[PDB]
């Protein structure tokens, strides 16, 4: 899932 | 927080060889099939530069000589072949959790042939004596390895107090080190002695290199 | 291309406040999350704070959480770090780094892909002091081969830094400016140069020392003793 400032799913 | 244990704290690798730096995470940094593990190169007096992101992906202007491997809590940065401008501080970092954490870093230096230092000694300047001060300086330039001991002698007697030392970082062209040592006394105490000596013991010899001057 | 320039650092008394700025250019600033990372003298990198592109998500380091405030002004392409209750342990070079997104078939992994040169923050109550500059000329028994080594001792200044040049930058080879050592709230540094023997004292050799914090600039000619 989305981890602010680290990982943003498509 | 997930703590990162980076080893070794420092290393010396010959040109052409591989330099591997390891980084252990206290907690797995794996997240959704990816490893949130990054590596930075920091040249002296320069900002850090991204090298590898996501454990094994090379950043923008990163040479193929820089590789990275690992997953979970086990990670390594590889540099092969090692080249001249590779001497620098390297840091691992995890981007899975907040706070973002970095390894302690490792100073990577070029292992070059042993070179003995060029020792020069300097007396207090007229202007400093006018001020009521007396610093004696010793420059030990361009040697390898970095390890070297300098003892100060006043009339043959070893002095321990009022002496400040400093080492330059491994140089860009010759990959050597340089050191500076200053002994500071007042003008009145300096004027109480005759001989001042800089004696340096370095791996390149048993007997120390000695420089001195008489007041 | 992408340029980040921090500013605003300097000496601050313990318990003091200070605002640092980070000027962005070469990219679409409003589109990237940004960070502040600090590096203490002889220390590793320590993450300080994060802010999303639109300021919705802000994250801080625990040791900074109450005293430091991160913010940005997208229209002005500037990132800020407001610092209050400064502690000696906040003394560090502060860098702003961009949070760059990298595209994958499944998402975008973020990492600090661009960093600035940084601003130095010294949290101390020691007083700003100009350097005393002294020439280091060979002693009487001045034996020497083809080259001669000279130098300058820059004693008792505060705080860092000091820039040292020789012959206004003409003499750039064979120069060693050693890192400053802090002894009793006063810094000291020295610099050496090796010039061919024939050039001294025939040609003049002088060190130019500037201490920004004090508006200091000094030229110090190395004249032969005697």
């Amino acid at each position: 899932m989305s981890l602010p400032g680290r990982w943003k799913p498509k | 927080d997930t703590v990162l244990t980076q080893s070794p704290a420092s290393l010396a690798v010959s040109l052409g060889q591989r330099a591997t730096i390891s980084c252990r995470a206290s907690e797995s940094v794996d997240y959704y099939g990816k490893s949130f593990m990054n590596w930075f190169q920091q040249k002296p007096g320069q900002p850090p530069k991204l090298l590898i992101y996501a454990a094994s992906n090379q950043g923008s202007g990163v040479p193929a000589r820089f590789s990275g491997s690992g997953s979970g809590t086990d990670f390594s940065l590889h540099i092969h072949p090692m080249e001249e401008d590779d001497s620098a501080m390297y840091f691992c970092q995890q981007s899975k959790e907040v706070p973002w954490t970095f390894g302690g870093g490792t100073k990577l230096e070029i292992k070059r042939a042993d070179a003995a230092p060029t020792v020069s000694i300097f007396p207090p300047s007229s202007e400093q004596l006018t001020s009521g001060g007396a610093s004696v300086v010793c420059f030990l330039n361009n040697f390898y390895p970095k390890d070297i001991n300098v003892k100060w002698k006043i009339d043959g007697s070893e002095r321990q107090n009022g002496v400040l030392n400093s080492w330059t970082d491994q140089d860009s062209k010759d990959s050597t080190y340089s050191m500076s040592s200053t002994l500071t006394l007042t003008k009145d105490e300096y004027e109480r002695h005759n001989s001042y000596t800089c004696e340096a013991t370095h791996k390149t010899s048993t007997s120390p290199i000695v420089k001195s001057f008489n007041r | 291309d992408v340029q980040l320039v921090e500013s605003g650092g300097g000496l601050v008394q313990p318990g003091g406040s200070r605002k640092l700025s980070c000027a962005a250019s070469g990219f679409t600033f409003m589109r990237f999350g940004m960070h502040w990372v600090r590096q203490a003298p002889e220390k590793g990198l320590e993450w300080v704070a994060y802010i999303s592109s639109g300021s919705s998500t802000i994250y801080y380091a625990d040791t900074v959480k109450g005293r430091f405030t991160i913010s940005r002004d997208n229209p002005k392409n500037t990132l800020f770090l407001q610092m209050t209750s400064l502690r000696s342990e906040d003394t560090a070079l502060y860098y702003c780094a961009r949070s760059g997104g990298i595209e994958r078939y499944d998402g975008t992994y973020y990492v600090m892909d661009y960093w600035g040169q940084g601003t130095s923050v010294t949290v101390s109550s020691a007083k700003t002091t100009p350097p005393s500059v002294y020439p280091l000329a060979p002693g009487s028994a001045a034996q020497t081969n083809s080259m001669v080594t000279l130098g300058c001792l820059v004693k008792g200044y505060f705080p860092e830094p000091v820039t040292v040049t020789w012959n206004s930058g003409s003499l750039s080879s064979g120069v060693h400016t050693f890192p400053a050592v802090l002894q009793s709230d006063l810094y000291t540094l020295s610099s050496s140069v090796t010039v061919p023997s024939s050039p001294r004292p025939s040609e003049t050799v002088t060190c130019n020392v500037a201490h920004p914090a004090s508006s200091t600039k000094v030229d110090k000619k190395i004249v032969p003793r005697d």
